[PDB]
């Protein structure tokens, strides 16, 4: 097989940097490379061909460039709508047709800790055999965050889905949530549900609790 | 100008398979390299493999070799991408692309499908419950509440807050597809504490699949 | 457009009756549809730039040169990174990515040769990044 590389797969700038993106192929591939655009719930968009050729009306700030195995997208100047996951691919009259694993240019802003909110299971939910407990970390950056679910200070395996947001247009933080989902039996046998939260921001781990029952 | 045209969003059961069409207009797929693509939800691109004509093969990448058949059927011009054993995990945006690749220098015109969602569910068409996330007794003078929208097939559903009238500070995060076939996603809104006594807070919720609505009214548990 | 590709002539036959040695050549795509090669050629001890300017038709492939004198057929290899030119004298050409020869991409070379009806024994042209009179 060929592994395409992007590293790091993660940059945070703002309009008026350049942006300089990387795809490592595991094996000289020439220059049988395409480079797309990706913005959240849209169709992939062609940027680059043949590793150095713009498709047609692919603004000028847009440059692909290399051959062999390493292989650079570059912004010039980052423009608002630039922000947007980038792929690198083999593109070829012959197999393998390989994308690398994306590079994620985000917008940069300091660090911000979440906010943490927990909520109880409704009572009219209860009723039906079922209790959701939903745990709101809410406005952090950057995006990695662990939370972690105890249930009478036992950490819970298997249980919870997590979700979150595209960073906000307005001040470029995330949000997620993350929901343990228990039968009612088994939520009517403990006493103490508390989501626990680490997070770069966060100089110790801050927990959020209630008692069944309030 | 040639344009690539695939069948409808699929709903399949775990173990069944699914058959995804791309028909091509305005040209065919004779000289150039048709292949299958997907992506699962907020996820990355991934090639599944395709007809490679120069070498007179099909072939697929190894993640998918043995679970995926690619065919096509010239006098239809008609490329088919059929998965097998379907799991949650393949549900996906599948798409076909025609590969400009046959000129030694060419354009790059590049021809993509509009991509087929196929959802991996034993679940029948069913709208949500709503349930409160009701907003604690306990903040810089702000509080978060929110709505859970549970138990609803298929996607998708529409949130919005006092019938759009309070739209900052809201969140609502993408479903979540969970065990039984069924979605649930949460809406949230941060909003001033002081607020609470006075103000309503309602979610609008529409599931247009199921022609249903629900409105629920959050508020400080009693 | 303004689109570009590099590549090296590596082997040559025709159906009649030589570089020293060969440059890459360099293809330049224009708005409109054309392509321009542009190579370098040592022979009799003087080197010689080529340009051929290959006009669109309406067949992917296929264009017109040499004042619609010439028509030319390129296309990939089953070998990677490999095409070959067909021309008509009637001549067919090896165009690889790497400057090393590949023996299957020759051996499928001498193949299409045949299907053409030229001349069996083919030609493999020296490379050189620069040519030296
Ligand atoms: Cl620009």
């Amino acid at each position: 097989e060929i592994v395409l590389t992007q590293s790091p797969a993660t940059l945070s700038l703002s309009p008026g940097e350049r942006a300089t993106l990387s795809c490592r192929a595991s094996e000289s591939v020439s220059s049988s490379v395409a480079w797309y655009q990706q913005k959240f719930g849209q169709a992939p968009r062609l940027l680059i061909y043949d590793a150095s050729n713009r498709a047609t009306g692919i603004p000028a700030r847009f440059s692909g460039s290399g051959s062999g195995t390493d292989f650079t997208l570059t912004i010039s100047s980052l423009e608002p709508e630039d922000f947007a996951v980038y792929y690198c691919q083999l593109r070829s009259n012959w197999p393998p047709l390989t994308f690398g694993g994306g590079t994620k240019v985000q917008i940069k802003r300091t660090v911000a800790a979440p906010s943490v909110f927990i909520f109880p299971p409704s009572d009219e939910q209860l009723k039906s055999g079922t209790a959701s407990v939903v745990c709101l970390l809410n406005n952090f950056y950057p995006r990695e965050a662990k939370v972690q679910w105890k249930v009478d200070n036992a950490l819970q395996s298997g249980n919870s889905q997590e979700s979150v947001t595209e960073q906000d247009s307005k001040d470029s933080t995330y949000s997620l949530s993350s929901t343990l989902t228990l039968s009612k039996a088994d939520y009517e046998k403990h006493k103490v549900y508390a989501c626990e939260v680490t997070h770069q921001g966060l100089s110790s781990p801050v927990t959020k609790s209630f008692n069944r029952g309030e | 100008q040639v344009q690539l045209v695939q069948s409808g969003a699929e709903v399949q059961k775990p173990g069944s398979s699914v058959k995804v069409s791309c028909k091509a207009s305005g040209g065919t797929f004779s000289r150039y390299p048709l292949i299958w693509v997907r992506q699962t939800p907020g996820q990355g691109l991934e090639w599944m493999g395709g007809i490679f004509p120069v070498i007179g093969r099909t072939n697929y990448a190894e993640k998918f070799q043995g679970r995926v058949t690619i065919t096509a059927d010239e006098s239809t011009s008609t490329a088919y991408m059929e998965l097998n054993s379907l799991t949650s995990e393949d549900t996906a945006v599948y798409y076909c692309a025609r590969l400009d690749t046959y000129e030694i220098l060419g354009y790059g015109t590049d021809v993509w499908g509009q991509g087929t969602t196929v959802t991996v569910s034993s679940a029948s068409t069913k709208g949500p419950s709503v349930f409160p996330l009701a907003p604690s007794s306990k903040s810089g003078g702000t509080a978060a509440l929110g709505c859970l929208v549970k138990d609803y097939f298929p996607e998708p559903v529409t949130v919005s807050w006092n019938s759009g009238a309070l739209t900052s500070g809201v969140h609502t995060f993408p479903a979540v597809l969970q065990s039984s076939g069924l979605y649930s996603l949460s809406s949230v809104v941060t909003v001033p504490s002081s607020s609470l006594g006075t103000q309503t807070y309602i979610c609008n919720v529409n599931h247009k699949p199921s022609n249903t609505k629900v409105d629920k009214k959050v508020e400080p548990k009693s | 457009v303004a689109v570009s590709g590099k590549w090296y002539l590596k082997a040559m036959t025709a159906d009649q009756e030589k570089p020293d040695s060969v440059t890459p050549m360099i293809l330049k795509a224009q708005k409109g549809g054309n392509l321009e090669a542009k190579i370098t050629m040592l022979t009799n001890g003087q080197c010689q730039n080529i340009t051929v300017v290959l006009h669109k038709t309406s067949e992917p492939g296929k264009y017109t040169a040499y004042e619609g004198q010439r028509v030319v057929f390129i296309q990939p290899s089953p070998v990677r990174d490999h095409y070959i030119l067909y021309c008509e004298i009637r001549m067919a050409k090896l165009l690889g990515r790497d400057p090393e020869q590949s023996q299957e991409a020759l051996e499928d070379f001498r193949e299409f040769s045949r299907a053409k009806g030229l001349n069996q024994e083919i030609l493999e042209l020296a490379q050189s990044e620069t040519c030296s009179p």
